[PDB]
C-alpha cells in the first residue's frame, strides 16, 4: 500500500489530474490565443534541429 | 422592463455529471477557467441573455427640411429603412388664431383666415 501505490493507481491519478487540469485551460475560444501558437510553431523551422530536446525540456517546464 | 430585456426541445433531465478522473463536484471549484466544462449552452431559448434596450434610429424630419411645408418635427422611428412609428409634432406654427379672433370684430377677423392657408 506504499510505494507501489504511489507508482500505481493512486499516484498516477494525481499526475493525470495535475496535467489534465493544465490542458483544459488551453481549450477556450479565442482568436488571439490560437494565432500566437501558429506563429510560435514557425520557430521550429527556423531553429537548427539539434535544439529539439531543449524545446522539449522547456515545454515540460511550462506545464508546471 | 424599461432599460433592458431578458421552447421546442424537451427539457432534458441530466444529473450526475462525471469525468474520467472524478465527479462534477470534485472539480467544481476549478472548472470556471475550463471553458469546456460549462453547463449553459448558448443556443437555448431560455439561456439568460440580458441586453440593453438601445433605441432605434429616430431621424428628425425636422423643421429645416425642404420637404416640410412649414416647421414640422416629424419624429420618425425607423429600423433599416422601413417606417415603424411616426409621431408628427405640429404646433411649431401655433400663432393662436382662435384665441385672437375672440377679441376682434367680425370684419376685423376676416384677414386672419387668409393667413391660415398661404395658397
Ligand atoms: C511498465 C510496467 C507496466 C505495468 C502496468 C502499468 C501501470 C499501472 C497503472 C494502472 C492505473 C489504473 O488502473 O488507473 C486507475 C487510476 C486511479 O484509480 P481510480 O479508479 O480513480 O481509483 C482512485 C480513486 N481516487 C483517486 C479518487 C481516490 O486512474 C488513473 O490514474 C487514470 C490514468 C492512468 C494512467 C495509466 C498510464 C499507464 C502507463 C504505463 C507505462 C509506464
Amino acid at each position: 500500500r506504499g510505494i507501489l501505490q504511489l507508482f500505481g493507481p493512486l499516484g498516477l491519478w494525481k499526475l493525470s489530474t495535475f496535467i489534465s487540469s493544465k490542458l483544459n485551460k488551453l481549450v477556450f475560444l479565442n482568436i488571439g490565443f490560437i494565432l500566437e501558437i501558429i506563429v510560435l510553431s514557425w520557430l521550429l523551422i527556423v531553429f537548427k534541429v539539434s535544439l529539439l530536446k531543449y524545446i522539449l525540456l522547456l515545454i515540460i517546464f511550462i506545464i508546471l | 422592463n424599461d432599460f433592458y430585456d431578458v421552447n421546442d426541445f424537451f427539457p432534458v433531465q441530466v444529473d450526475g455529471i462525471e469525468s474520467s478522473l472524478g465527479k462534477y463536484e470534485e472539480f467544481a471549484k476549478d472548472a470556471h477557467e475550463w471553458e469546456s466544462w460549462n453547463l449553459q449552452n448558448e443556443d437555448h431559448p431560455e439561456y439568460p441573455v440580458k441586453r440593453t434596450k438601445i433605441r432605434h434610429f429616430t431621424l428628425n424630419f425636422g423643421p429645416q427640411h425642404p420637404a416640410a411645408h412649414g416647421v414640422l418635427r416629424l419624429i420618425l422611428e425607423l429600423h433599416g429603412e422601413e417606417i415603424l412609428r411616426s409621431d408628427p409634432h405640429v404646433g411649431l406654427l401655433h400663432r393662436g388664431t382662435e384665441k385672437l379672433i375672440e377679441s376682434k370684430t367680425y370684419m376685423q377677423a376676416l384677414p386672419y383666415f387668409d393667413r391660415l392657408d398661404y395658397v
